[PDB]
């Protein structure tokens, strides 16, 4: 599963028609000047599948159509066509098309060409693997200075939404409500049988009556309805032991689910060290808890500083290592990355390169940089371009691109 | 895998036929995710809990029809 191709229109600075030349299943580095268009670029792509564009008020909505001369923007769209050989998606064709289109009181996603719900487009982005409960398919310098700049408990609580407290006791809850509207199924089934069965009982009087000597139709197909009703038992009989084996898994998840958190806990730690190594070589890092009330970063460069105490370039290139850690964790199909490598040293944006270099051998990454570090590790190149305060894209050479950075 | 189908039920159930959720064993589903091959996170077993329980709904759902239905034609037989 990965992103085939992008397409555009009426969408901040991208006013008209932009169908975007399809990736590669590697390595996308989209390299333009200093307001050219990069960032709306992958604010067309959050628009599609982020959770954080889901809601959005219609002063929002509004806020992401084109302004500028010549006639008014009043509607916009963005698709994203997914390659699907993988069936990664549970939708029974190769390319699966998901479009956004909004206007001024219209925001509908179109699956296929179908209408369906944001709950729809949720759910089936789930069923792929993107949980809402990882900000991190999608890493902005934002979220690397939001993670630099947390406190010790804030990260406490990002760690326990990936390792799925808030998922289990929502996915709990939701399980047990519907657990107990299945009780009174079970209930109405058990009347009914109950009834069928003194049915069969008259029947049975009424055709030994006879014998000794109620529609013929009942006594011919007397049985007929006894045959029905084993077939019904038997699925009753099934309920009930999918019943019991139902109760028993809730209560193994309860008493396992504190083992759980910390399984997830001591695996990021684990690829924090690693990612910093590979990143930092020499040095090294880690994770400490807390009074549990906080989560806390403990690092050195040499061959140990708490987290602030450090340079704001290395403040970012820690939090960056942790936000690989919890993607390691937790891995999906490709990455969108803006400007990840703003403020990181030369020699840390090289670090960084030749990271996704290893990685887009089983990942998609698309990217955008104003630095040239990152142009050695991508397989395409695509220039942003802005004339006429409307922005372009277009594939370029390795060459061309040494040249927006 | 037999977990797969229980990841279904749980996001895009719409894809479970009648006929899978009739077949589905609840009762070895539970012990795949009870007893796994390999731990899994907290997150995926709420998933697959919901999911279960889904395919279980759905069971009973089925079940109540036809013997609504059975009971609606047994007594149409007596008259
Ligand atoms: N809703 C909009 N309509 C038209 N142009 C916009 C809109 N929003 C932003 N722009 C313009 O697009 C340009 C910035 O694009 P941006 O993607 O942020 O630049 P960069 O390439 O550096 O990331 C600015 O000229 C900016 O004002």
């Amino acid at each position: 599963m990965y992103i085939k191709q992008v397409i555009i229109q009426g969408f901040r600075s991208y006013r008209d028609q932009t169908i975007v030349d399809p990736f590669s299943s590697k390595h996308n580095v989209i390299v333009g000047r200093n307001g050219s268009g990069k960032s709306n670029f992958f604010y067309a792509i959050q628009f599609v599948l982020s959770d954080e564009f889901s809601h959005l008020r219609p002063e929002q909505r509004l806020a992401l159509l084109h302004e500028g001369t010549g006639p008014r923007v009043i509607s916009a769209f963005v698709e994203i066509i997914f390659d699907n050989s993988d069936n990664r998606l549970p939708i029974d064709k190769e390319e699966v098309s998901l479009r956004r289109v909004i206007g001024a009181k219209k925001d509908q996603y179109f699956l296929d060409k179908k209408m369906v719900t944001k709950n729809d487009v949720m759910n089936l982005l789930e069923s792929a693997g993107f949980s809402r409960s990882n900000p991190y398919y999608i890493v902005k310098q934002g979220k690397i200075n939001q993670m630099a700049t947390a406190p010790d408990s804030q990260r406490l609580k990002l760690l326990r939404e990936v390792a799925g407290t808030r998922v289990y006791d929502e996915r709990k809850e939701e399980s047990i409500s519907l657990m107990k509207e299945t009780e009174g199924k079970r209930e109405k089934i058990n009347e009914l049988l109950k009834y069928i069965e003194e049915r069969l009982h008259t029947l049975e009087e009424e055709k030994e009556e006879l014998a000794g000597s109620v529609n013929k139709k009942a006594l011919d197909q007397f049985v007929n309805f006894s045959e029905q009703k084993e077939k019904l038992i038997k699925r009753q009989e099934e309920l009930d032991r999918g019943y019991k084996s139902i109760m028993e898994l809730m209560n193994v998840l309860e008493l396992r689910k504190y083992e759980a958190i910390q399984l997830t806990f001591k695996q990021v730690s684990k690829n924090f060290s690693e990612v910093f190594q590979k990143l930092v070589p020499g040095g090294k890092a880690t994770l400490v808890m807390k009074k549990f009330t906080g989560v806390g970063i403990r690092v050195s460069f040499t061959g140990m500083r708490e987290m602030q105490q450090l340079s704001g370039g290395q403040k970012s290139l820690v939090a960056l290592a942790l936000i690989f850690a919890i993607q390691k964790c937790d891995p999906a199909p490709f990455y969108l990355f803006d400007q990840i490598d703003q403020a990181l040293d030369a020699q840390h944006r090289k670090a960084v390169s030749d990271m996704i270099m290893e990685l887009a051998v089983h990942a998609q990454f698309i990217t955008t940089t104003f630095r040239p570090e990152l142009l050695e590790s991508a397989d395409k190149f695509y220039g942003v371009k802005f004339r006429n305060k409307v922005s372009h894209i277009d594939v370029i050479t390795a060459e061309m691109a040494k040249d927006f950075v | 895998g037999p977990l797969a189908k229980i990841w279904l039920a749980a996001h895009w159930d719409k894809k479970l036929t009648k006929a899978h959720v009739f077949e589905c064993n609840l009762e070895s589903s539970v012990e795949s995710i009870i007893s796994p091959k390999v731990k899994m996170a907290l997150r995926t077993s709420g998933h697959l809990l919901l999911g279960v329980v889904r395919i279980y709904h759905r069971k009973a759902k089925y079940l109540l029809a036809d013997c609504n239905e059975a009971f609606i034609k047994i007594k149409m037989a007596f008259r």
